[PDB]
């Protein structure tokens, strides 16, 4: 999902 | 650490800081054995401009209390000499965000550099325990890192709740830990760092600092890697  | 205080000296002697190469403290870790520490693979991914995946551009110090003054008595200063991060870690989703640290020379303990136990692979850490987190990271979410080291007593969160607090974020591998009304948490900074379990005089190792929604805010407790099922895994990678 975009946890960078 | 938000909504926390001042630790003493020697306090928390497991507690380690890991600077990269001209950038200061970034992460925090813990000593296991007098060779190897704990911390989130998080911390040691590539970005442009600098390779936080090389081991050879951290300096641990361990023993430190103040990060102005890293060359107090009873700091020790070590290189790594390699990072081990979990063979499962997804960058993306921060699954399995664990990580071990060799030293290039073992630390020596002493009155202000010891070792935190780790729990074997059945401990439970259960919900509504009280634990502690300490670091270096910010006291408020988009501030500035504490030069003291900061702790924080905490409280283990049902899984059941973490999961539904943050939908579709939560792993087995993680623990949401703090209060569901905020005020005291983990946040920037603090990333790769123990919670401590104080419970007779023992202390154990129950977690290491991974990610949150923000820093201390409602119904967001931080989000800790869960440590016993790695018991395992770092005895054959590192045999302690
Ligand atoms: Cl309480």
């Amino acid at each position: 999902y975009x946890l960078r | 650490v938000v909504g926390g205080t001042d630790a003493d000296e020697g306090e928390w002697p497991w507690q380690v800081s890991l600077h990269a190469l001209g950038q200061g403290h970034i992460c925090g870790a813990s000593l296991i054995s007098p060779n190897w520490l704990v911390s989130a693979a998080h911390c040691y991914i590539d970005d442009r401009g600098f390779r936080y995946s090389d081991p050879t551009q951290w300096t641990a110090f361990l023993g430190l209390h103040d990060q102005s003054q890293r060359s107090a008595p009873g700091v020790q200063e070590r290189r790594l000499k390699r990072i081990i991060s979990h063979p499962f870690f997804n960058d993306f989703t921060f699954d399995y965000d664990i990580a071990l640290l060799e030293l290039e020379k073992p630390a020596e303990y002493s009155s202000m550099v010891r070792p935190i136990s780790l729990p074997d692979a059945s401990h439970v850490f259960p919900a509504g325990k009280a634990i502690w987190v300490t670091g270096w990271g910010h006291t408020q979410y988009g501030g500035t890192g504490a030069l003291i080291l900061q702790k924080g007593e905490i409280r283990v969160i049902n899984q059941t709740t973490c999961e539904n607090l943050l939908p579709q974020q939560i792993t087995p591998r993680m623990m949401c830990v703090g209060f569901l009304s905020g005020g005291v948490d983990s946040c920037q900074g603090d990333s790769g760092g123990p919670l401590s379990s104080v419970e007779d005089g023992r202390i154990f190792q129950a977690g290491v600092v991974s990610w949150g929604d923000g820093c201390a805010q409602r119904n967001k407790p931080g989000v800790y890697t869960r440590l016993p099922l790695f018991r395992d895994w770092i005895k054959e990678n590192t045999g302690v």
